RNA sequence: CUUUAAAUCCUUUAACGAGGAUCCAUUGGAGGGCAAGUCUGGUGCCAGCAGCCGCGGUAAUUCCAGCUCCAAUAGCGUAUAUUAAAGUUGCUGCAGUUAAAAAGCUCGUAGUUGGAUCUCUCUCGGCCGAAGCGUUUACUUUGAAAAAA
């Protein structure tokens, strides 16, 4: 995506699925961009900041989107370990 | 499936050479029976003597009469029906005059609505049919 | 003018989507061609690849309609193909132009050898398929031109591909399937994971979120 | 352009069919 | 029967990555399989893998990143000379920018770029990109 | 057995598709812009460019530190620079692939003698060259396709035996003056 | 009479040599493939055109001519052979449920293919030619030798 002068030449950098790390196409309308709201440790309130997970349509069709999002939320402290 | 082995070259080559004989053009070009049955004997043109004039009926969807000539080739003494191409060009042709005759363009296949005619008259009496058609030359006296 | 009927259309009309690549980034569907008209403007050149009369046999005779296959796209990296069938040729062509505007996809351009200057060819070999028509695009050296059949050549030229190598297999005599397979191969460019795209993505706010206040305040 | 459309849609499969379709956009 | 276990290993990896799985079990393990996987892992395509040792023929649990478009074996292992390597990478690789051909050479098992650097031809094992 | 030599070569190639509007219009544009006689001259320049591109590609396949690549690529780049189609600033094999047909048609004696003001129009340039009014250095050149080098660009004079650069009146002027 | 073994040849210099610059460019086409007219007149499934699909049965974009136009151009058409097209011979690289196709079935030798596994032996001067059965190889990569055109 960089020419030999080091300049970036792409139109845009496409998203990769947060589960399978595969590019999400411009016409893959089944892909989701979920935002999960972060919460303070003592008061349990929305902080205005969130963590985003992009899931392609291939996993959503297969039905592994639920487990994928669960693993992504467990790997970032939002879901309690075990 | 096909065999993919480092020492299968003999098998692959033998299979390819055996299967080539199931190809129409390869068989007609290498078996040799097509060349013997060729009236020209493998040539591009042939000189014959016009045995007679004849009119053939075109294939059914379109109706006309094609003015062909039955000739006898000098080289092998075969009998051929050659289509005199244009209009009034049969008038340029008489009986028992040598004509140079070429193929019809489809390599032994009959051309168009004309049934079983794969040859066309190119020259008549040692002067081209085109020259007679365009009036450039006349029939020799 | 044009009153948008979608949230994406309203955001696009209200001068707050910087580029068409934001929608492509978030895979949002375009349902109004005026978005493409606004974003690409006069750079889009359309042509009718084919008009095909298709007939449905009826009791009284044959109901004949015309299917227009129309390619479109600025010669700079965006291409689209649209098929519309209607009772009249003019209406079919208009509908095909609208549909091709709706189906614009970004084309990723790459390099054959050294990466000097602008990218000229496809990033890698890519294959598109549409019902037995297989079209393969291979990177080509600079200045080669588009070695392709007329329909893929026109599609690739509208895609902005400077030069390419093409292979075709199947019944490419059906222009519709040939065009759709070439379009599939072209659109598969940005969906191919090359090593330079291995860098982990930094997710940005979707337009339905980063201007949700503008939408609600109406 | 309109005259070609009229000629094509008058006889979409007659003698003047291929030529009109080619003349449309080519 | 089970011939050319490298084909089975690469096919299993390819099928597991097509399904988006994070880990693939390859069995049996082999020296050639381990060398091929190491060549894959140096280029970041495959990530860490672990050799389970059973007392007959090991297995390998291979972690997977979504970075592998295709991994394939070439059977039979054609003897490729250094002058004929460019044709092989033109046939097998998606572009000249990326993609590797793995050759088993007198200097070991390594990609085609290392084989050209070391001026060694050999027998083509497979490819990955 | 003869002492002759039958080493000949066809300098052009016919397009694969005999009729297509884009190619025909491009070739006619080239003919009109550079005043060529027929499409075969365009095909000849295209064939020359294609051979150069093919050689450049074959060299580009080779390793950079390959003596054959260095020697032959350097020779090809020097030759391209010498005839003035490639800039000395960009002297690499990758810049050969950016060359176009116009860069070669621009170097003909027709084009150069039209660009030097020695002729009013490019067709006037051709009929001047064909009529032996133009010389390069001290040699009267007669072939319009003459690819003028870089070291002979500033030597395209108007001959010395021609009334335009010499002064002996021609056939028409002499015959008309004898009727004065 | 330069050229050449007398010499016609290119080259050179000179005398004539162009305004329908008559010092007159042709070959094949104009429905699609495939570039270019549904303009005019004739013929009326006839004559013929058409590689293929198809035109012609009194308003033919296709025949016969006129005009006009496009394709190559001192060159264009045609007929056979052949190469690419042909991934329609497929090693790369085809196909075999129903389009052509898996043997009725199973044993079987040749053929092809084959699981894991191995990191004072030796001489002139305290880095050197000789001397190698390292278990022969296929291999890779160097080195001589592979006519000239």
């Amino acid at each position: 995506m960089q020419n030999d002068a080091g300049e970036f030449v792409d139109l845009y950098v496409p998203r990769k699925c947060s589960a399978s790390n595969r590019i999400i196409g411009a016409k893959d309308h089944a892909s989701i961009q979920m935002n999960v709201a972060e919460v303070d440790k003592v008061t349990g309130r929305f902080n205005g900041q969130f963590k985003t997970y992009a899931i392609c349509g291939a996993i959503r069709r297969m039905g592994e989107s639920d487990d994928s999002i669960l693993r992504l939320a467990k790997a970032d402290g939002i879901v309690s370990k075990n | 499936g096909k065999c993919r082995g480092l020492r299968t070259a003999r098998k692959l080559r033998s299979h390819r050479r055996d299967q080539k004989w199931h190809d129409k053009q390869y068989k007609k070009a290498h078996l040799g029976t097509a060349l013997k049955a060729n009236p020209f004997g493998g040539a591009s043109h042939a000189k014959g003597i016009v045995l007679e004039k004849v009119g053939v009926e075109a294939k059914q969807p379109n109706s006309a009469i094609r003015k062909c000539v039955r000739v006898q080739l000098i080289k092998n003494g075969k009998k051929i029906t050659a289509f005199v191409p244009n209009d009034g060009c049969l008038n340029f042709i008489e009986e028992n005059d040598e004509v140079l005759v070429a193929g019809f363009g489809r390599k032994g296949h009959a051309v168009g609505d004309i049934p079983g005619v794969r040859f066309k008259v190119v020259k008549v009496a040692n002067v081209s049919l085109l020259a007679l058609y365009k009036g450039k030359k006349e029939r020799p006296r | 003018e044009w009153m948008p009927v979608t949230k994406l259309g309203r955001l696009v009309k209200d001068m707050k989507i910087k580029s068409l690549e934001e929608i492509y980034l978030f895979s949002l569907p375009i349902k109004e061609s005026e978005i493409i008209d606004f974003f690409l403007g006069a750079s889009l050149k359309d042509e009718v690849l084919k008009i095909m009369p298709v007939q449905k046999q009826t009791r009284a005779g044959q109901r004949t309609r015309f299917k227009a296959f129309v390619a479109i796209g600025d010669y700079n990296g965006h291409v689209g193909l649209g098929v519309k069938c209607s009772k009249e040729v003019a209406t079919a062509i208009r509908g095909a132009i609208i549909l091709a505007k709706l189906s614009i996809v970004p084309v990723r351009r790459g390099y054959w050898g050294n990466k000097i200057g602008k990218p000229h060819t496809v990033p890698c070999k890519v294959t598109g398929r549409c019902g037995s028509v297989l079209v393969r695009l291979i990177p080509a050296p600079r200045g080669t031109g588009i070695v392709s059949a007329p329909v893929p050549k026109k599609l690739l030229m509208m895609a902005g591909i400077d030069d390419c190598y093409t292979s075709a297999r199947g019944c490419t005599a059906t222009l519709g399937n040939f065009a759709k397979a070439t379009f599939d191969a072209i659109s598969k460019t940005y969906s191919y994971l090359t090593p330079d795209l291995w860098k982990e993505t930094v997710f940005t706010k979707s337009p339905y979120q980063e201007f949700t206040d503008h939408l609600v305040k109406t | 352009f309109s005259e070609w459309i009229d000629d094509l849609e008058a006889d979409p499969k007659g003698k003047f069919a291929q030529n009109l379709l080619k003349k449309l956009t080519g | 029967v089970r011939m050319n276990v490298l084909a089975d290993a690469l096919k299993s990896i390819n099928n597991a990555e097509k399904r988006g799985k994070r880990q693939v079990l390859i069995r049996p393990c082999s020296k050639v399989i381990v060398r091929f996987l190491t060549v894959m892992m140096k280029h970041g395509y495959i990530g860490e893998f672990e050799i389970i040792d059973d007392h007959r023929a090991g297995k390998i649990v291979v972690n997977l990143t979504g970075r592998l478009n295709k991994c394939g074996v070439i059977s039979p292992r054609f003897d490729v000379q250094l002058k004929d390597l460019e044709k092989w990478q033109n046939n097998l690789l998606p572009s000249r920018q990326f993609g590797f051909i793995v050759l088993t050479t007198s200097a070991g098992i390594m990609d085609h770029e290392e084989a050209r650097r070391k001026h060694t031809g050999g027998k083509i094992l497979g490819f990955f990109f | 057995p003869v002492a002759r030599s039958w080493v000949c070569r066809k300098t052009y190639v016919t397009p694969r598709r005999p009729f297509e509007k884009s190619r025909l219009d491009q070739e006619l544009k080239l003919i009109g812009e550079y005043g060529l006689r027929n499409k075969r001259e365009v095909w000849r320049v295209k064939f020359t460019l294609a051979k150069i591109r093919k050689a450049a590609r074959e060299l580009l396949t080779l390793d950079e530190k390959d003596p054959r690549r260095l020697f032959e690529g350097n020779a090809l780049l020097r030759r391209l620079v010498r005839i003035g189609v490639l800039d000395e600033g960009k002297m690499k094999l990758d810049y050969i692939l950016g060359l176009k047909i116009e860069d070669f048609l621009e170097r003909r004696l027709q084009t150069q003698v039209f660009k030097l003001g020695l002729a009013k129009s490019i067709h006037h340039a051709r009929v001047l060259i064909r009529q032996r009014h133009i010389r390069v250095r001290k040699q009267v050149v007669n072939i319009p396709s003459f690819i003028v080098r870089l070291d002979s660009q500033k030597h395209i004079d108007f001959s010395l035996r021609s009334p335009y650069g010499g002064g002996r009146p021609g056939r028409v002027k002499r015959k008309n003056a004898k009727k004065g």
